[PDB]
RNA sequence: AUUAAUAA
RNA sequence: UAUUAAU
């Protein structure tokens, strides 16, 4: 029953199948193993050396396992055919899976997703380009190998007494054709050695993610109590919707898969909207649509006002729209794989769509709902190949009489005009000639690059195109005549795009541009995104100000995305309100510079007038403008990319003469052969009968684009102020054309996604299809074009930015993939990257995800993350020691480290990582462990934790932090010209030096800001850090041979720094009985463990939380973006702590702006620490982590309120002491409701007594009166809490 | 320079802990 | 329910008699 | 809902930084949904005066607090009307705001301040500071509306025939004209009204000078706000469904003598935190009804 | 397996589940 | 055996941080067991005059 | 345009570490371009009796601040001149300036002052203190320039 | 490590600090 | 067996402005098999007078 | 060891 | 690539 | 910098 014991069990069956042989147990803190391969041998007999073993050690142990090295035996991995213990099955799936494999006489050499391609044993051309597209698209990166998770499938399956159709197809793949591929564990990007097709390790993870949604659906419905979900009343099983989908996909997953996207979601989205009786939760806001001041009471069920509107022909041909995309899926599927199968279920079910009920406070529609929005993440990431189409110009829309182009430049100008005065009465102005090189810093590679020199300290070259360190280097000579008159759009000039892989949707492209174009823009573009930046506003249509319609700063503001879009779940709620929701097709596309460009520019330069006397360099504002959207900078530039292939032959490629077969400057795919140009490919390239490849090489592949670009300094204020003038028309011509019929409370525009609140007064389909079809012409006149398969139209379903609201209600969506990565990873630290999977769990849990099995997934990975680390150490005679270079014993081993799965369950600072197994949001510090330990409701849940919770090794921390030796040679050439005025000033004369060295600066004085400066802007480089690391190993081994098995806990951290452990000075003690009422929250579909912690404590409803100083000092700090990755908040409590309590406000001011703090910052520092000069204690809280996660931050937990109505603590506290008593009580109060303990008030208790008394005095003194600071005269008397210690506990 | 807490004798003296526990209650 | 969660001090007196 | 300048409480409430009061432990609060909804609810019963008045009311799981009483009981002598010509709120409330007034003002009472009772065991029935300021006077009478925000004011004029013949009569809330378009920014310097004054100069004679400080230095906030309220009532609620001047002037007798005869005003409850909330939040109307130059082709 | 969710809260859950119904 | 609302002693005894004294020290303190029978004797003898 | 000795400051306005008001929260401001702008303009005014007068704005953008507000009344005061042979600034402005001083001196009123208030409502119609100052001639009359530097 | 600096001494160097600051200006 | 109308009880003005009603937890409950048939002795008593 | 005095250690550390 | 939220 | 959410 408790989860440790039978994850402790599962897992080790799960290592004792991966390494068979092995003896793994769960009463130690690792295990270790030694691994012989014979790759290091064979080469090192090119020196001439010689062993006595030959190949007798494989045969020694593959069948007799008897290799044993210093009393440590080697073992080796399972093969492919012994996973799943033999089994084999008849799925049909498999059968189709085969069926769909194509010979390589089919290839379509630009093709957006690669079908399922055979192996050969020959190699040609054509196989070696599918080898090349392979490598690179159907890689898998992840944290654990893919046979781990076959083998951890298999277990489960066994234990749960259930087997997935995933594992069946798996198993009937290895059963006949056995090693599919090999992966490197020590690095998984490591993928080779095909077998039967290119896409079997996209089959496997395929396979693996069905599996793992299968036993999440299961045992979430398990945790309920029921046996099946429903679609109103009628009984429905997801694992057949499950199946039916993942049988589809077989021929081509990722293409189907994407099409298939939208039809689901569009049923999600438009499920109940038209009951004749529905369920809505009650909410209430302020008057404004867009309020977050949002509180729920209960549920109910009235009668729908707009019943009969939803036979009008808008709705007939969404739904007519959306099942026709099916329907092509489904052909297509039926005629690349040879079979008749389709999916029955959702057809059936997507029939009555409008009118079947749904039920927010039913689990088992709110658990469907959620279902059907998770179950495509079984294809893994989009890689793909993307291809290089130019701007077809001769169709774009030009301005007409019948049109609305130039209505939308007109617009766009007007809104432009409008934000930069906007931005002036919030005191936010370009950047003057003063500023100019200070700004760069606002400004990872660029277009340039240089070379520098490091030296090894315990006199290399090393190349770098960093932003910072080409800045710091040559900015000089960004802003010059030379450069910035410059066209990149020929042969000899150009850039290149790039690729970034995303979860689902096909690769997203990425615009590199020069600094010298990036300068301009963001001159005057940068007091927009300061304008923009903030969150608020008001959103109501007649409203001057359009500050708060733009709402690029209103998702992801607080760290909780249900706080984030409480209006939402409120405006699905409501019965009055009528949402419009569109989406445009290919919206950077249709900027154009008819309806776009010319519009901003002319706006730019019309709000830039009064600044014409200011000169940047000689140079003026129109000048700027030309430098920074140009004609040879962004308007008609030239980009390289993928290049075009053509099919031809080979014999038509030898008749061909050799000059039209030059190889030029572009370089080609190793399968493809060289042509000079595209024309004479064009001439010879044949359709049938191909057997080679081409593409051109001169450069007449590149494509020329005049089009808003994504890498540009203002892309999302320009998209979104270009929506709002779309909308704006929008609603000028629907007010024209139909007088009173919508009228509008609510309109925001964050980009290409426009959001309506309005109200609808009238019933007749007739009026509504008008309007609907005047909001479609209106949106086609503009240029754009909105697909009306995906327009939302409706009430009581809002959707903004990935956020779901049915009813009142919260419909979440997990894409949280745990299986794959965008790209390679490598684990510096080990103990950060599980504590950001124990993140990721804890999102996934609060999105929908079963508890346990997010458990047992962590508990799986605790083990196998660390291991294959270790190349070089070898443990002989209980050392840990550098191996000997050539040797008959220590050459050709290796050590394996693999962790105790219980390892997850035990506090940071012993080894281990912070998880609590109550619940996966509470972190287990050690006065967490004591506490724990100490009630007795936890006793067999903890017992096995108790064994080895002082017995875990050491973890791998190659970027330990105090990286110090790599002193470089080469100096910062910039710093003199770059440097606020307080800074130059100090560096204008030497007397003021020395004067100034007296100062407490210490680091960032003027003396030596710069080589802090350079340090961490190397240290930021990567390759900088492999190179540093190098070492590493050795420090690894000291690390090992000094630790010791004891641990302990402390009351005090350091000196001056105070932790959650403060609170075991004093006895706590639980009464007093209060509310016994549950809270009600709209965000149901969570597992018991989450759902008793929102039942027992209510949702946050105030607006704002208890903070400490060093939170206040960092979010000041946030401000200074030129400053903020050198200064932390430490630094500047050190420089308020080493100045006494008898200081000016100015004097704090200048000596901030001496550190080269920006003016403006320093004043709010100063401002702020002369307000708390009398309640400042000079401590610095520590915290674990606690309460910073995605579903704690939901919690009415961590505020003045929760510390008011469930905490007593003394009075003679100081604020830093509060602070760390509160985080105590809320982890408490959290861990009491996740056990079923009854709800009582915390109570700090001390009695009269004098020893105890006695005892706390001298604590509290030595906390805030170290005598480490007593020696070093660092400790000011007259401070305010430093007198009142003499009478507080007396 | 603060009082150092072990496990193992708080692990030992766990049954005192819990009866001093009950005496309070 | 649970009882109350003592200091360090307490334990270490519990400690320290025996 | 606006809120005013925090510079006014930075320099007033929290003055001295080694005191803390019952303004300073209230300044330093935030409100919830609750809250929030109840401040609404309270501008809807100002909006309409007579047909909708106020009650307080206490969950059975919450508990009395004393400084949120004292603040409460000075705020609502200035918020409310409470007699002459009609009401907000019913006696209950004000009684319970009196009892308030009285414990926040004997509260730090020392010797140089000078206390003398009066014969009865009235509440508020003594005569305090070094002139013997009389307290009486803050006792809730409904009849002639002393203590409250009609005592000594003119709050309904009939100056010009009205579109609704009717409804003849303008409201003044502290005596304001609101014939004028007004400035937030500079509107309110130089106002004031009877009694405010009587409210700050009691306050001064009792010994609460910083309370009294930030009081005088919030009446342009308060004269701005019901400037609004004025400018809402006559010019946007002007309709055919307004109360007639024949039924709007007998509200105040028939709840005094507990009459039924007529329809009885709606009640509505709510906290005390609320009160506060309230005092520090000012409406601010952004959009117009949509329904505004529809109604009378509707009401024909 | 069994369900690691102990019945205390399940029922606590089960029941406020009803009141909605 | 109730406590009274602490917001009283708050705004009360210990409302100056400047200054102490016997009600001031008096405030932060729990009762232990003895104690707590000698309040069980006062009410009882309370509760039976004479 | 030269600053003065931070120490005056120091031992005067900030003497008492445990209180606050206008002046104190004033000390801790720098001015910014525009500021330094309109002390440019207020000097420029200075030089030119007569000839060149101020007058008073609010941006559109900002809001009023009551410590700017108690500060400039008594500031005003003692840098113009109101009145008698020529004047530096416009009736409207010496009124505003009068009413920003009138609600600076009943700031923080107590018991132990004297007020007695005038018979009219207008600003600094009282008498104060113990020996009962008259405050009506800080009133502006640009006819006599009483209250100002002439 | 050292003593904290007192008023005086403090105040001395930053007038020395704001009058360069204000020539360099 | 009729139920009075429940907007007796309360007014809405507003969306999400209501009058509460003194007696509200005992409208909201519902009653069991024997307060039931209680109800049905109480009216057999009213219909049959002595 | 014994618990020192604030007023003793101004003057410990005024040396 | 770009902005945020936690951890260090 | 590390991870993740979004564009």
């Amino acid at each position: 029953v408790a989860i440790t014991v039978q994850g402790a069990q599962l897992i080790k069956r799960v290592v004792e199948r991966f390494y068979p042989g092995i003896a793994f147990n769960i009463n130690e803190g690792a295990c270790y193993i030694y691994k012989f391969s014979d790759h290091i041998r064979r080469i090192r007999m090119k020196h001439g050396t010689k062993y006595r073993r030959q190949a007798e050690e494989i045969i020694r142990n593959i069948s007799l396992r008897k290799e044993r090295l210093y009393g440590i035996p080697v073992l080796d991995e399972v093969e492919w055919k012994y996973v799943f213990d033999g089994q084999t099955f008849q799925s049909y799936a498999f059968e189709v899976y085969v069926n769909s494999i194509l010979p390589w006489s089919e290839l379509d050499p630009e093709e957006e997703f690669l079908r399922n391609y055979r192996v050969s044993r020959e190699m040609t051309e054509v196989e070696k380009f599918i080898e090349f597209r392979a490598k690179n698209e159907m890689q898998i990166y992840g944290d654990i190998p893919i046979k781990v998770w076959c083998c951890f499938i298999n277990e489960l399956s066994a234990e749960l007494k259930h087997v997935p159709l995933g594992m069946q197809v798996m198993a009937d793949f290895v059963n006949r054709f056995d090693s599919p591929f090999h992966q490197g564990n020590r690095d998984l990007s490591n993928l080779e050695d095909f077998q039967v097709a290119y896409t079997t390790p996209l089959l496997f993870e395929m396979c693996c993610m069905e599996s793992i949604l299968e036993f999440n659906i299961k045992m979430r419905m398990r945790e309920e109590e029921i046996s099946a979900l429903e679609f109103g009343d009628m009984k429905v099983d997801p694992v057949g919707l499950l199946r039916e989908f993942f049988i589809l996909c077989l021929p081509h997953p990722k293409k189907i898969n994407n099409v298939l996207r939208a039809p689901y979601s569009w049923f999600v989205k438009m499920w109940g909207v038209g009951a004749d009786p529905i369920v809505v939760l009650q909410s209430t806001a302020g008057d404004d649509r867009n309020s977050k001041d949002v509180f729920y009471d209960k549920f109910r069920t009235e009668p729908n006002r707009y019943k009969a509107l939803f036979r009008s022909s808008f709705y007939n041909e969404s739904r007519r729209m959306n099942e026709e995309k099916i329907l092509e899926a489904v052909k297509y599927s039926q005629k690349l794989g040879s079979h008749d199968r389709r999916l029955p279920l959702f057809e059936k079910m997507l029939k009555t769509v409008y009118t079947t009920p749904f039920y927010p406070h039913k689990s088992s529609n709110m658990i469907l709902a959620s279902f059907l929005l998770s179950i495509q993440t079984i294809t893994g990431y989009g890689r793909a190949w993307v291809k290089n189409v130019s701007t077809e110009f001769d169709k774009q829309l030009k301005p007409n009489p019948s049109n609305l182009v130039q209505d939308v430049s007109d617009l766009t100008r007007e809104f432009f005009k409008q934000a930069y005065v906007e931005a002036k009465e919030r005191r936010e102005e370009i950047v003057k000639p003063e500023d100019l090189y200070t700004s760069m810093l606002r400004l990872t590679s660029s277009g340039f690059s240089t070379e520098i020199y490091v030296k090894k300290r315990f006199l290399i070259k090393i190349n770098s195109r960093i932003k910072a360190l080409v800045i710091f280097t040559k900015g000089h000579t960004v802003f010059t005549d030379e450069e910035l008159h410059k066209k990149y759009n020929s042969v000899e000039l150009y850039q290149t795009k790039g690729s970034r892989d995303v979860p689902i949707k096909a690769t997203r492209t990425i615009y590199s541009i020069n600094l010298s174009v990036l300068v301009p823009q963001l001159i005057v573009t940068l007091p927009l995104n300061e304008y923009f930046s903030r969150v608020g506003g008001i959103t109501s249509p007649d409203y001057k100000k359009i500050g708060g319609k733009v709402i690029v700063g209103d998702l992801e503001a607080t760290g909780s995305r249900v706080m984030d879009a409480a209006d939402c779940f409120r405006n699905s709620a409501d019965r009055d309100i009528f949402t419009i929701a569109i989406d445009y097709s290919e919206y950077d596309t249709h900027l154009t510079r008819h309806n776009f460009r010319t519009g901003m520019l002319q706006g730019i330069r019309e709000a830039m007038a009064p600044y014409r006397d200011l000169r940047y360099e000689g140079y003026t504002l129109e000048q700027i403008i030309d430098f920074g959207y140009g004609e040879g900078r962004v308007a008609n530039t030239l980009w390289n990319g993928k290049r075009r292939l053509f099919k031809t032959t080979f014999d038509a490629y030898i008749r061909l003469d050799e000059s039209e077969r030059d190889k030029g400057s572009f370089k080609v795919p190793k399968g493809v052969l060289p042509v000079s140009s595209v024309d004479v490919a064009n001439r010879i390239a044949v359709d049938k009968g191909f057997d080679t490849l081409i593409a051109a090489t001169d450069g007449s592949d590149l494509a020329l684009i005049d089009t808003h670009l994504s890498g540009e300094n203002s892309t999302l204020i320009a998209n979104s102020m270009h929506n709002m003038a779309i909308g704006t028309l929008m609603q000028r011509e629907v007010g024209r054309e139909q007088p009173g019929v919508l009228t509008f409370l609510s309109e925001q525009y964050v980009g290409d996604d426009t959001l309506f609140y309005t109200k609808l007064h009238t019933t007749d389909t007739k009026v509504f299809d008008k309007v609907a079809a005047s909001i479609f012409d209106t949106v086609a006149k503009c240029g754009h074009e909105a697909s009306p398969s995906k327009t939302m139209m409706t009430p009581y379903s809002v959707e903004k930015t990935q956020t779901h609201a049915k009813q009142g209600c919260y419909v979440p969506q997990d894409r949280m993939m745990i299986i794959s990565s965008e790209r390679r990873k490598d684990i510096e630290d080990v103990q950060g990257y599980v504590r950001s999977q124990v993140q990721t769990m804890i999102t996934k849990v609060s999105r929908g995800f079963c508890h346990d099995l997010a458990q047992l997934i962590l508990m799986l990975k605790t083990t196998f993350i660390g291991a294959w680390k270790m190349k070089r150490t070898i443990k002989e005679d209980a050392m840990y020691r550098d191996r000997k270079f050539d040797s008959n014993d220590e050459d050709g081993f290796t050590l394996i480290q693999i962790r105790n799965p219980l390892a997850l369950y035990v506090p940071i600072g012993w080894n281990g990582y912070g998880a609590h197994p109550a619940a996966l949001n509470i972190v287990m510090t050690e006065e967490m462990y004591v506490d724990s330990i100490m009630i007795s409701k936890l006793d067999e849940i903890m017992a096995p934790i108790r064994r080895i919770v002082h017995d875990i090794p050491p973890c791998w921390n190659e970027t330990q932090g105090d990286k110090r030796g790599l002193i470089s040679a080469t100096k910062m050439s910039f710093f003199s010209k770059m440097a606020r005025p307080a800074v130059q000033a100090a560096l204008s004369d030497p007397q003021i030096i020395n004067l100034v060295e007296e100062l407490p600066l210490g680091e960032f004085s003027p003396g030596r800001i710069s080589r802090t400066m350079m340090h961490s802007a190397l240290l930021k480089e990567s390759s900088a850090r492999t190179l540093l690391s190098s070492g590493y190993e050795l420090e690894y081994q000291k690390a090992l041979n000094s630790w010791i098995t004891q641990v302990s806990m402390r009351l005090g951290e350091e000196s001056g720094v105070i932790s959650t452990s403060y609170a075991k000075l004093f006895d706590v003690y639980f009464e007093g009985e209060l509310d016994g009422a549950p809270h009600m929250f709209p965000d149901q579909n969570l597992s018991p463990q989450f759902y008793i912690q929102k039942m027992m404590i209510g949702p946050r409803v105030s607006s704002r939380v208890r903070n400490s100083y060093v939170d206040r000092i960092d979010v000041i700090l946030r401000k200074d973006v030129v400053m903020r990755g050198f200064i932390t908040a430490n630094t500047i409590l050190n420089v308020i702590e080493k100045l006494g309590t008898n200081h000016s406000v100015g004097d704090l001011v200048t000596v901030f702006t001496l550190m080269n703090i920006e003016t403006r910052v320093a004043e709010e520092l100063a401002e702020y620490m002369t307000s708390e000069k009398i309640r400042f204690d000079a401590l610095k809280l520590l915290k674990k982590g606690i309460a910073g996660d995605e579903f704690t931050m939901s919690l009415n937990v961590a505020t003045q309120d929760f510390i008011d109505t469930y905490l007593a603590y003394p009075y003679q506290l100081t604020k830093t002491e509060v602070d760390a008593i509160s985080l105590y009580c809320t982890q408490m109060i959290m861990l009491r409701a996740a056990l079923g303990l009854p709800k009582k008030k915390m109570k700090i208790v001390v009695t009269d007594d004098a020893k105890k008394r006695y005892k706390i005095r001298l604590q509290r003194f030595r906390t805030h009166v170290p005598k480490i600071k007593v020696l070093k005269k660092l400790i000011d008397p007259n401070r305010m809490t430093v007198r009142n210690l003499e009478n507080q506990f007396v | 320079s603060g009082p150092l807490l072990s496990v193992f004798a708080l692990q030992e003296i766990m049954q005192k802990v819990r009866q001093v526990q009950a005496d309070y209650m | 329910d649970s009882g109350p969660l003592l200091s360090v001090f307490a334990l270490q007196e519990i400690m320290q008699k025996v | 809902y606006i809120a005013p300048n925090p510079r006014i409480s930075s320099i007033t409430l929290t003055q001295r930084i080694t005191t803390t009061g019952p303004f300073a432990i209230l300044t330093g609060s935030t409100p919830t949904a609750q809250q929030l909804n109840d401040v609404r609810k309270i501008y809807l019963a100002l909006m309409f005066p007579g047909q909708i008045i106020l009650d307080l009311k206490i969950d059975p799981g919450e508990r009395m607090d004393p400084a949120v009483r004292m603040v409460a009981g000075v705020v609502g002598h200035l918020l409310f009307t409470a007699g002459g010509r009609f009401t907000n709120l019913t006696q209950n409330m004000a009684r319970q705001l009196d009892i308030a007034l009285n414990d926040y003002l004997l509260y730090m009472y020392n010797t140089r301040v000078q206390v003398n009772y009066g014969p009865t065991g009235e509440p508020l029935d003594f005569q305090i500071g070094r002139n013997q300021y009389d307290c009486n006077v803050f006792r809730a009478d409904f009849a002639t509306g002393t203590g409250y925000n009609g005592w000594a004011t003119i709050d309904v004029e009939y100056r010009e025939p009205a579109p609704y013949v009717h409804a003849q009569r303008y409201i003044r809330y502290c005596g304001i004209d609101s014939r004028e378009l007004i400035n937030p920014t500079t509107y309110g310097i130089g106002m004031t009204y009877h009694c405010y004054n009587e409210m700050l100069r009691m306050l001064v004679a009792a010994g609460k000078d910083s309370e009294a400080a930030y009081f005088r230095s919030m009446l342009p906030f308060h004269m701005v706000r019901f400037a609004r309220i004025n400018q809402i009532i006559n010019e946007d609620l002007h309709s055919v469904f307004s109360l007639p001047d024949d039924m709007f002037n007998a509200l105040l007798p028939d709840l005094i003598a507990g009459a039924h005869q007529n329809a009885d005003p709606v009640v509505l409850d709510v906290s005390w935190i609320s009160l506060w909330f309230a005092f520090n939040r000012s409406f601010e109307p952004t959009h117009r009804n949509e329904m505004l130059e529809v109604a009378p082709l509707i009401e024909s």
